């Protein structure tokens, strides 16, 4: 009962605190580190709707950053399964990531008033070791959005008239309180890194709207990208990062990237037509476009060592230089004879050397 | 005593204000029954029933008919019972309105006669009969490929033009004559124009001496409309309970029931659901339709006529209420267009009760059967209009299962001639599987005709 | 401060007793206003504030109340006291009420008809009151007194066999239910330190649930489709296999119809499944706020068995039935809605009922309880509110269409929960679906190679031809792994695919009669037996069998 | 062989069948006895309520008066 | 085969008729026995319901006052 405890709740940092540069942050995925890097100390979200694979995405995560971070890290599970906190301590007391890393739970079963401050209780816990230890730290938010949805069910009952598609008045005061204190000031900095849920697969819905402002990295999951199988779900076209310049990432890494999401954005303006007449109706270039097109929209996916239990393959980590270069061979035709079927679930292009050879071919 | 006044009036609404502790109770009925007593009055002839208790010895109702003409300070009478109609046997060959009074012009019900309230609640869990049964209607395509439950519902998809009103004297007909039973009709927001030629229709065919009809019109207020179908269920439940019959309900639109209630709830000023309908619409449909089942005495089996809004058939009101159907028949206009009666579509038709464990193996595997080869004689229609080997076979044998399917009616006979049948469900499987196996391939088309069982074909060839 | 009494009271009794009414109560005056009433002969009638002391009139009602030595001669009569309220609006199934000054949240109160109800808000001078029953019986000035409970359920072994409704009342009227023992309705879930992996197989008895999407003993699966494909014969079916496995079921009915429920109860007993099962229905004609409160009291009746070691099952029929209810009812209360004009708290509803089925570690005993919600779709619109409300909530899904598609039907925690026979036979079986599945989409008209012409068409059609079944016949697990070990291994591929059924029933037969090692093999170990003899026998059946 | 199989299997469904019919029947009988029972109970505590009314009806009330102020001031106590 | 499995299914259907009309027979028996004891109990019990109903009254509040009593539960039941 002796210890030090501090309040809740506290203003923002200030104008003349903060500090502003951009670091690269490696993941070891492909999609991301190609057409969205991470920044090191800014914020990052993976939007996703129900069961498109945030959770994976976020365990993924956690294996490979929270170990090669070497400083503290914070876990805040808001409004999500039980049975997933249980599994992630297990799997944390096992890796033995505990002894720097914090977590906080209210989940599912929890009444509204504990959903609302549970993630002001973790950030708390982060906001002591960056302004008196001068670390830095990292911090994971299961699910963003429960805050928001805790926070319109309770104004309801304090009397409140009701705002658009019935969210309370208060939506976005909210938001900014929260999310204004997740900053890297002269001392430390704070690595943030949210799963945001996106209601009945409706991004325009006024929760992630608004959440949408305050992020410096985003990763939206597409259902219909899930349901051909390609994992993980990212939309290659929505998802931006501020670290995508030319020098920053350099000039053949920014080159690569762009032709990949304009010919991507080619092949997506010819499937109406296709659809409707098929594709004996076009010109030899629109054909040479959607055959590279197929191979890097499965070249975009991967193996994850989270998901050996459902598949079986190991899983794989590739570095930045080999995602551009593999790419860069993709768009070069180099590898235009093999079947668009080797692409899928390999880490690096010599693996889909390997299993088109198996093939048959 | 025990009188009210009047305190507001809001068009269809009414507040009356009792005594302390004399408050009528929820759903009852009191009546208004004032003489001019000056120049400056009018008289008043009204029914009310009590919807609400609102506090300070205030109730608040809804009018069964026009408010005009209300002064407040009326004197009002609390009956102590909901709406009471009169059951039994006097009830049949007339035709009432909501409150039970008869519209016909054929003098008045005596007062002796016993009388039975319209709200009641469903029979209990320990009361319904265990098993599943058959309804053998008679006809043959009803009977083989949609089979009808004893105490199920049914969906008419018809229309007008398509012989409707005369498929519902056939049912009846054939019930009456066959089982039995008696019959109830209620329509719910009726144009007078044609309660007035069904009444006519049925007066001519003579089905009239069996039925008993209700009318809630389209120019009712909407709690009148609200509670028509109630006075038909509680005038069938007397025949279910007190004799033991299979008694046939007919609703001429369940649409326009929820969308009285929908009216009604807005009038009450209350909180919207989804598409605008109101909160309680499932529990108002649910305590419709709880109430025709099939007990240990008899059973009441009800075919309903439903109106599909914009054509979206995942609106509100469509899927509440096909969550307790159990069959449908679908009427359609070109295969009236070949003169085939009744015009059912033979493969848009569903039920349930095709299944082997219900109809047996043979029924089942011979309605099968006819299905997927009028379903191969549909597909062959754009190559026909010599093609393959087995087709000319399929479409020789199709031609006359399709014709097979119709069949004269009690009620054709007064503008035909021809007698009308009843054909046993045993019966009609027999002759398809042999049809179907092709022992009679040797005969004309057009012997296979209107005509009841498998001989009348071989009579009509042999004649002809 | 008014009393009833035969014979107007002496001015000094009277006196007497407000004065030790004023010391007891806390006031430092009190004055009685004294009644003529000649009914209460036995004895006096007090009522102060909202208190009353009873006579003894009551007493020989009271004497019905006992009717349970000879009585212990009429037993004893004592001054039974109560706290009361008065109704002051009622409508639509809410009530409002006066008094009730020392009442809980959530407390259980009875009107003077005898109907229950609970305690929701209580305001400065009021009580919301919703009505479980029928509420056309109450009217405004009415009485109602309170219970000194919280909402709670009866509970114990007596309940098996039964039909009843949420508040435990039998309804198929064999008798009154003999419990002792009583579960609040809401409570709380266990804790992140009370669970463990579920690594133990519910098996259903369906081969294609039991091969592709595969259950364990503690998670939440949801069975989702459209009206009109059969989910109820899948929850019946799966109850009906636990005959042997040493598990108790639930069937909890929401909107549905009783007829139906009728015909269900039937077929349970007729397979003798009401030895280990309990029924708790509401039907479509019951108030809302009895729809509302059913899951929860199954769940309640079912954690009863949980925290003793024992393994439940529980069926909710129709979620989106009693999603509909809570919103007539929370609409009737005049609360803004949101999308779809359900509630904010729509979510809260479903993820606070579907978060107490858990594997309990072995520290708490080691119990468990598997939950199967069902949720009904408008043209298979996987992605609406309600849908995706409970997909974010259990552990997998299975859509059936309108037939599971395994394209959208997925299960997380199966797969640890598979035996190791059927875990070595069923990732050939998922490749040749898949195989098919899409093969069909572009070949069906189209030459192709003699490899994609045959062994990318038959053998998946041989396998949709297996995966078939039939309605109340359960599959064991030995024999559900023989016949997909035979087809993956590549047996039937010279049989015709009309005869498939045929081959499997008569190698049930023959297994029946000449498999005895096999099966106790496999019962016994958990894995497959040596190829070498099963390859044998399945030649010898080969031999044995006429093909057409 | 298979057929008659089939043909025993049948037999002796349709024997668990009977039997569990005639369990069921046997158990509506108790049930029956004990409704039966449980309504001359019921007819005899209606009975014995009544009499006991008149009895008490027809005792004197002089002393139950101060019986009555005694067991107010024992409740009172008591409360 | 069929007609082996159709003569099996019609004798079982036979037994199972035979057991049902059985035990309709001796419930037929059982109400006959439970209405002739339940109106027999009704005269003894009634005759010892009035006699515990003396008691009840005088345990709430002896010879004469007990005939007095049945000579007014004989009235009211008359
Ligand atoms: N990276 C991945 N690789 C393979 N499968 C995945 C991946 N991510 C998600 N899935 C599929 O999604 C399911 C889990 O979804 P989950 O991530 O729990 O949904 P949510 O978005 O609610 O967290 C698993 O059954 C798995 O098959
Ligand atoms: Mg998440
Ligand atoms: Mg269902």
């Amino acid at each position: 009962a002796d210890a030090r405890r501090d309040p809740i709740h506290r203003p923002a940092p200030k104008f003349e605190e903060l500090a502003t540069e951009v670091e690269i942050l490696e993941t070891g995925i492909k999609v991301v580190d190609l057409l969205a890097p991470y920044i090191k100390g800014g914020k990052i979200g993976l939007f996703g709707g129900a069961g498109v694979g945030k959770t994976v995405l976020i365990q993924e995560l956690i294996h490979n950053i929270a170990q090669e971070h070497g400083g503290i890290s914070v876990f805040a599970g808001v409004g999500e399964r039980t049975r997933e906190g249980n599994d992630l301590y297990h799997e944390m007391k096992d890796s033995g990531v505990i002894s720097k890393t914090a977590m906080v739970f209210g989940q599912m079963n929890e009444p509204p008033g504990a959903r609302m401050r549970v993630a002001l209780t973790g950030l708390t816990m982060a906001e002591y070791f960056r302004d008196e230890q001068g670390q830095d730290v990292l911090l994971f938010i299961d699910n963003i959005f429960r805050f928001t949805q805790a926070g319109s069910e309770v104004s309801a009952l304090l009397g409140r008239m009701p705002s658009a598609v019935g969210y309370q008045p208060t939506l976005a005061t909210e938001m900014g309180q929260l999310q204004e204190r997740i900053t890297s000031t002269a001392k430390g900095s704070i690595t943030s890194i949210q799963a945001i849920y996106v209601p009945a697969d409706d991004y325009t819905d006024p929760a992630p709207a608004t959440t949408f402002s305050h992020l410096d990295a985003t990763t939206n999951l597409e259902r219909k990208l899930a349901e051909m199988g390609i994992y993980p779900a990212v939309d290659p076209l929505a998802s931006t990062s501020r670290a995508l310049a030319p020098e920053i990432v350099g000039e053949e890494h920014y080159q690569v990237a762009r032709k990949v999401q304009q010919t991507l954005q080619r092949y997506k303006e010819l499937q109406d037509i296709i659809a409707i007449l098929g594709m004996d109706e076009l010109s030899d270039e629109d054909k040479l476009v959607v055959h590279r097109a197929r191979r890097i929209q499965f070249f975009l996916s991967q193996n994850f060592h989270v998901a050996e239990q459902f598949t079986g393959q190991p899983g794989s980590y590739v570095p930045v230089k080999e995602t551009v270069r593999g790419f860069k061979e993709i768009l070069e035709g180099k590898y235009d004879h093999l079947p668009e079927d080797a692409f899928r679930l390999v880490g690096r292009i010599e693996e889909v050397v390997e299993k088109a050879k198996a093939m048959g071919v | 005593m025990t009188r009210g006044r009047v305190i507001q009036v809001m068009g269809p609404v009414v507040d009356v204000k009792f005594e302390n502790g004399h408050l009528p109770a929820i759903y009852n009925a009191l009546k208004i029954q004032h003489k001019a007593r000056n120049e400056n009055e009018v008289d008043i002839d009204l029914t009310l029933e009590v919807a609400l208790h609102l506090g300070d010895d205030t109730v608040r109702t809804i009018a069964m008919a026009s408010t005009d003409g209300l002064i407040r300070g009326m004197e009002v009478i609390d009956t102590g019972a909901p709406i009471s109609v009169p059951v039994g046997e006097v009830t049949l060959g007339r035709v009432f309105n909501v409150l039970g009074e008869p519209i016909d012009l054929e003098g008045d019900i005596p007062a002796d006669a016993r009388r039975d309230p319209i709200h009641r609640p469903a029979p209990k869990f320990e009361e319904l009969a265990t098993e599943v049964e058959i309804l053998e209607t008679g006809i043959k395509v009803v009977d083989l490929l949609a089979p009808y439950i004893k105490g199920g519902k049914i969906g008419l998809f018809g229309g007008a033009g398509v012989g409707k009103t005369v498929l519902i004297q056939e049912l009846i007909h054939n019930i009456a004559q066959e089982h039995g039973g008696i019959s109830v009709f209620a329509g719910v927001g009726e144009r007078t124009r044609e309660g007035n030629d069904l009444y006519h229709e049925m007066k001519d065919s003579g089905v009239i001496s069996k039925t008993a009809m209700v009318f809630g019109q389209m120019n009712e207020p909407p709690g009148a409309r609200m509670r028509v179908a109630l006075t038909g269920l509680t005038m069938a439940e007397y025949f279910r309970d007190e004799q033991g019959q299979d008694v046939l309900l007919f609703i001429d639109n369940i649409f326009r029931f929820t969308q009285a209630g929908s009216e009604v709830s807005a009038l009450l000023g209350r909180m919207p659901s989804a598409v605008g309908y109101q909160p309680t619409l499932a529990t108002e449909m649910g305590q419709l339709q709880e109430r025709i089942t099939s007990t240990a005495k008899g059973s009441i089996t009800s075919i309903q006529a439903i109106y599909v809004p914009a054509d979206d058939y995942t609106d509100p009101a469509p899927a509440t209420t096909f969550s307790h159907l159990d069959a449908t028949t679908n009427l359609e206009r070109k295969l009236a267009e070949m003169g085939i009666y009744p015009a059912v579509d033979p493969l848009a038709s569903t039920s349930r009760a095709l299944a082997p464990e219900i109809v047996g193996e043979e029924h089942y595997q011979v309605a099968r059967k006819v299905q997927q080869t009028l379903q191969r004689y549909k597909e062959l229609q754009d190559i026909i209009a010599e093609l393959s080997d087995e087709d000319k076979l399929v479409v020789h044998r199709a031609r006359r299962i399709q014709f097979f399917l119709s069949q004269n009616f009690h009620v054709a006979e007064q503008f035909t001639g021809q007698p009308g049948s009843y054909v046993p469900v045993k019966e009609t499987v027999r002759g398809f599987k042999e049809i179907l196996e092709g022992k009679y391939d040797h005969l004309p088309e057009d012997a296979f005709r209107l005509v009841g069982r498998i001989e009348e074909v071989v009579e009509k060839a042999k004649a002809m | 401060a008014v009393a009833y009494s035969a014979r107007p009271l002496t001015d000094e009794e009277l006196r007497a007793l407000s004065d030790v009414f004023a010391q007891k109560v806390g006031k430092q005056t009190l004055e009685i206003e004294n009644i003529i009433d000649p009914e209460l002969i036995g004895g006096v009638r007090l009522r102060i504030g909202n208190r009353i002391y009873d006579g003894s009139v009551s007493g020989q009602l009271e004497r019905i109340r006992r009717q349970l030595k000879q009585q212990i001669e009429n037993y004893e009569s004592q001054i039974q006291v109560s706290d009361v309220g008065t109704v002051i609006q009622v409508g639509d199934g809410i009530a409002r009420a006066h008094g009730l000054d020392n009442v809980m949240s959530g407390e259980l109160v009875e009107f003077a008809n005898g109907v229950m109800g609970m305690a929701l808000n209580l305001e400065e001078n009021n009580v919301g009151i919703v009505i479980l029953g029928p509420y056309t019986g109450i009217k405004e000035g009415d009485e109602v007194r309170r219970t000194g409970r919280i909402m709670e359920v009866p509970v114990g072994e007596a309940l098996i066999g039964r039909v009843v409704n949420p508040l435990g009342q039998p309804v198929d009227g064999l008798g009154p239910v003999e419990t002792t023992e009583t579960r609040p309705i809401e409570s709380p879930a266990p804790g992140v330190m009370d669970r463990r992996s579920v690594h133990e197989p519910l098996q259903t008895g369906i081969k294609a649930i039991d091969a592709l999407v595969p259950i364990g003993r503690g998670q939440r699966e949801l069975i989702i489709g459209d009206r009109q494909t059969g989910k109820t014969s899948v929850a019946i079916d799966t109850i009906i296999n636990q005959k042997d496995q040493n598990m108790i079921s639930i069937y909890v009915a929401i909107g549905q119809k009783e007829s139906t429920v009728r015909t269900v109860v039937e077929t349970l007993r007729k397979h003798g499944a009401l030895d280990y099962t309990i029924v708790v229905t509401a039907s479509a004609s019951q108030p809302a706020p009895l729809l509302f409160l059913a899951p929860y009291a199954g769940v309640a009746m079912g954690e009863y068995f949980m925290y003793k070691g024992k393994h439940v099952l529980v069926v909710y029929d129709d979620l989106s039935k009693q999603a509909a209810a809570y919103r007539e009812l929370s609409l009737l209360l005049r609360r803004p809605p949101g999308r779809e004009a359900y509630p904010g708290d729509i979510f809260y509803l479903h993820s606070r009922l579907l978060e107490r089925a858990a594997k309990l570690s072995d520290a708490k005993g080691g119990g468990s309880l598997t939950a199967l919600p069902f949720v009904e779709t408008q043209a298979g619109d996987i992605s609406a509110y309600i849908p995706t409300n409970v997909i974010s909530i259990t552990d997998g899904q299975i859509f059936l269409q309108s037939a599971i598609n395994a394209g959208l039907s997925v299960s997380r925690v199966g797969g640890a929960a598979q035996i190791k026979a059927m875990k070595k036979v069923a990732g050939t079986l998922r490749l040749d679906l898949a195989a098919y599945r899409e093969l069909e989409a572009f070949a069906q008209f189209g030459s192709d190679l003699d490899k994609a012409t045959q062994a990318k068409l038959a053998r998946g059609a041989r396998t949709v031809e297996v995966l078939k079944q039939d309605l109340h016949q359960p599959i064991p697990v030995e024999k559900q792994v023989l016949i997909i070990y035979a087809l993956t291994r590549g047996f039937l591929d010279d049989i015709p695919v009309e005869d498939v059924r045929r081959f499997e029933k008569e190698f049930y037969l023959f297994l029946d009669q000449n498999g005895q090692h096999l099966l106790e093999h496999i019962r016994t170990t958990k894995d497959l037996p040596n190829e070498d003899d099963l390859n044998k026998a399945i030649e010898a059946f080969k031999k044995t069998f006429v093909v057409s | 062989k298979l057929a008659e199989e089939q043909k025993e299997q049948i037999v002796a469904s349709a024997r668990a069948e009977a039997e569990r019919v005639k369990e069921t029947a046997k158990k509506e009988i108790e049930r029956e006895k004990e409704q039966a029972m449980a309504a001359l109970r019921e007819q005899v505590a209606s009975l014995s309520v009544l009499i006991a009314s008149k009895v008490i009806e027809k005792e004197l009330t002089e002393q139950d008066q101060r019986k009555l102020i005694e067991a107010y001031i024992k409740d009172v106590q008591e409360v």
